[PDB]
């Protein structure tokens, strides 16, 4: 069909949607469904029990927040289907799903049953012409314009590192860990409660995320800043009330390098990057250390690169060149790559048509998916 | 015979890790002149002895051995008995038994059973020692395994500043057997050796045992992760390299589409 | 076809054993953390060992 | 929160206790007359006897349905409007957070404490709620000591009597030397 393919980046934090060829995602909204907790008494009050995107952000206080996706895995499908209906609605893209093909960008090492169930939605519920699922890491390098390189994509839901050689992703060298941005936000809330600031409500947890995003830096030396008495840095809440954040600024983000803080038996983000390179063949290890690409929202912490670069050099072999490159638009890397892939004529052969799905079934996605 | 010693050590690396005791004995009988070098150089499974004085099972090292007799760290006695009196100090006996108590709780938390023995000897600069940890899999349980670890530590105590230099060498030897009906009888052996050097602050709040304790568990964690991820991963990759379940004809179809993409990417420049 | 099925199940079972060993046998010999899911506090153990022996008796 | 939550029902029934001195009578009424219904809706639908309570002055108040409707807050925080989990969810959720090896022991060893556990039928209501939230085929053994209120103090008496207690506490001299650090070092 002549119609441009729609790129849908189903992220845990924010979903990035737009047409192939577009330089930036036109339609980016938070990935959760807000339902009103308060009772409607007056006539002429706000209509609907479902609010998505800017309508939910404006009247957030009325709503109870519930994210359908956890660690990049759709927990509630009923809500996820309604969000994709919102992606096509008059507020977002405003187009028929039957007219435009779809390009999905999922995390690596996900269950097969999820892709199978996701495919059912776009072929049965939506009569989509063709669906192709692609890796986030491979597209991230396509956006950067590099064929060989390591993509350390620390998202809100999941953190993974994929070493990719001349476009190809080595499936044995992929390392994936559940600990991500949302776990640091939970850890900050726990530490602020010990300081004596309570944020019990799901709406108030969004303020805790806003506090982290605005005022949170990663210390170069953790034990130095941990021991030293910290300046009580005040933050102004939406209502007007002032809270002293103080040491919680740098102690919260440490979770990424020390997973035992929350109590998870996993490797640190700096260990994941180095191990992923070391698993690769001797010839490529020096090039993978030379070409390191940062991605994901959880790398946006102040002084993240300085701390990570120090840890990589300590874990990495002696006399190895460690060059870590950060694109300014870290968040948009996955989507931009998808737009580039979708614009190619080779993409027509790559995706699975509706007719092909009906004949073979789930097999058609597994055969043609990379 | 220096060339035979190299050949003997190089062979032991390739021979099965369970047959090291029998295979080492044969090499010693062929070249008995290098018996001391082969016994010292080649890593051997840890022997266990029962101390009838305290009533505790202790692991045997090279440091506690005075001639033929081995010293038990709990009793501070040589078996068979000796009147040499090689105990370096009374303060060492207090620190050594306290150290054993510290790593006795450690093994009960992490390993849950087994044996741990801490042997300290005094030196002119600062005390050194070895920490032996051994954990055996349950016989009745289908799963069979054997953990061996040797942590050699040398502490160089500074005159002023109280910032001793901690030199740790760790040699781990792991046996694994999985008797799952699906696979058959899988046996995956391995051995790793690493070294670490740090300069921790010594005090009443931060004593020697606390400074060493953190360094010992930190090395075991790095080795545990590296073995399970890097070495056990590479092993799986080679097995999948030998045979494929998917036909190559079907693989070449996907490779042709991937190759066509790569050409279309290099094309559009 | 009998060879194909038997060798496919054998290779599949070896792949399953790698995941199984990480979760069972390998962790069973040495845990990543104690049952409390915390790192050992060596300063607390030196004083606590005495306190816990009398408090748990 | 149950005493304040009961006060809301007494005012709606037509019994006012505005004063801080009067709230202590509502607290005494709450402790005297409150039952945890095994089936909430069943007892809501049935017409109560409206049991009378004698106030200090001599006046009688008819508590009625407010008796069992007030203490429900512990199991349903939605009633006061706080977006928290119920007390029965706290117990099960806290065990499910722990490692697989202990969960079975933790379900086997459950100890009830605190003053708000003294409500009649707390054990039978909690046990039923735990069954709904708990995993299938798990044995649940909830142990409630007769001296629930004094369990924390009696513990302190035992701990203090142990010789180890001499090493555990912080001396006045140690506090003067290290300061706030002293109590943080020998506590944590
Ligand atoms: N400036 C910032 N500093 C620190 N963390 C940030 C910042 N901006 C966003 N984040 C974190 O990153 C998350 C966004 O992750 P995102 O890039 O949307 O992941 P995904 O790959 O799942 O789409 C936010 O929810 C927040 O936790």
């Amino acid at each position: 069909i002549a119609n441009q393919p729609v790129v849908i980046d189903n992220g845990s934090g924010v979903i990035k949607a737009g047409f192939a060829g577009d330089q930036i995602p036109k339609y980016c909204f938070p990935n959760y469904v807000g339902r009103p907790k308060h009772v409607r008494v007056m006539a002429g009050a706000l209509e609907g029990d479902i609010f998505i995107g800017p309508k939910a952000e404006e009247h957030r206080g009325l709503l109870s927040i519930r994210y359908p996706m956890e660690h990049g895995i759709v927990k509630d499908w009923n809500d996820m289907e309604r969000i994709w209906q919102y992606v096509y609605s008059k507020d977002q893209l405003q187009t028929f799903s039957e007219e435009h093909p779809v390009l999905l960008t999922e995390a690596p090492l996900n269950p097969r049953k999820n892709r199978e169930r996701a495919a059912e939605v776009f072929f049965e519920t939506f009569n989509v012409p063709a669906l192709f699922i692609s890796m986030q890491a491979v597209l991230s390098l396509y956006a950067t314009g590099r064929t060989t390189g390591v993509v350390l994509d620390s998202g809100d839901g999941v953190t993974h590192a994929v070493p990719i050689y001349e476009g190809f992703a080595m499936p044995h060298s992929i390392m994936r860990i559940d600990i991500a941005g949302r776990d640091v936000s939970r850890f900050l809330r726990l530490y602020l409660r010990k300081e004596g600031y309570d944020f019990h409500s799901s709406s108030e947890f969004e303020i805790v995320k806003a506090i982290k995003e605005r005022a949170c830096y990663l210390s170069i030396n953790p034990q130095k800043d941990e021991t030293l008495e910290t300046e009580k840095a005040q933050y102004y809440l939406p209502d007007g009330s002032t809270i002293e954040i103080g040491p919680s600024r740098f102690r919260a983000p440490e979770l990424l390098f020390r997973p035992d803080l929350i109590g998870e038996e996993s490797e640190g983000i700096h260990e994941v990057l180095v191990f992923a390179i070391q698993k690769s063949d001797m010839d490529l290890r020096r090039t993978l250390f030379s070409n390191i690409v940062l991605s994901g929202g959880s790398t946006l912490f102040k002084g993240f690169g300085d701390r990570l670069l120090s840890e990589v050099k300590k874990l990495a072999p002696k006399d190895v060149k460690i060059r870590i490159s950060a694109p300014q638009e870290r968040l948009y890397s996955t989507w931009i790559g998808g737009s580039i892939l979708a614009s190619l004529d080779t993409f027509k052969k790559m995706w699975v048509s509706k007719k092909e799905y009906e004949e073979d079934g789930a097999r058609s996605i597994h055969r043609k998916t990379f | 015979s220096d060339q035979q010693l190299d050949c003997a050590l190089d062979l032991m690396r390739r021979l099965p890790p369970q047959q090291i005791e029998k295979n080492l004995s044969d090499l010693i009988d062929l070249v008995p002149s290098l018996c001391e070098d082969l016994l010292s150089s080649v890593d051997q499974p840890l022997k266990i002895a029962r101390d009838k004085v305290v009533g505790k099972d202790y692991l045997l090292c090279d440091y506690n051995r005075d001639g033929d007799s081995y010293r038990s760290p709990w009793s501070n006695k040589y078996d068979p008995p000796l009147e040499d009196g090689a105990m370096p100090s009374a303060r060492l006996r207090k620190l050594e038994v306290e150290a054993n108590n510290a790593f006795d709780q450690y093994r009960d938390l992490y390993f849950e059973g087994g044996v741990s023995s801490v042997y300290l000897w005094d030196l002119d600069h600062g005390f050194a020692g070895v920490i032996l940890i051994k954990k055996a899999g349950d016989g009745s349980k289908k799963i069979k395994g054997c953990w061996d670890s040797i942590h050699v530590v040398e502490v160089q105590e500074k005159s002023s500043g109280r910032t001793a230099h901690y030199k740790l060498t760790s040699t781990v030897m792991l046996w694994l057997q999985t008797n799952k009906s699906g696979s058959g009888t899988m046996n995956l052996g391995g051995s790793l050796t690493r070294q670490m050097e740090k300069d921790e602050t010594v005090s009443d709040c931060s004593p020697h045992i606390a400074n060493i304790g953190r360094l010992v568990e930190d090395m075991e964690n790095k080795i545990r992760s590296t073995l399970n991820e890097i070495y056990f991963g590479k092993t799986k990759d080679i097995v999948n390299g030998l045979r494929s379940v998917q036909t190559f004809a079907d693989k070449s179809k996907q490779e042709a589409l991937k190759n066509d993409l790569v050409e279309a990417l290099k094309r559009k420049q | 076809k009998i060879i194909e099925n038997a060798e496919n199940e054998y290779q599949t079972a070896i792949s399953e054993n790698y995941q199984t060993m990480s979760d069972t046998t390998f962790k069973a010999l040495r845990r990543q953390l104690p049952v409390t899911r915390t790192k050992i506090d060596w300063n607390k153990i030196l004083s606590y060992k005495i306190g816990k022996e009398m408090q748990n008796a």
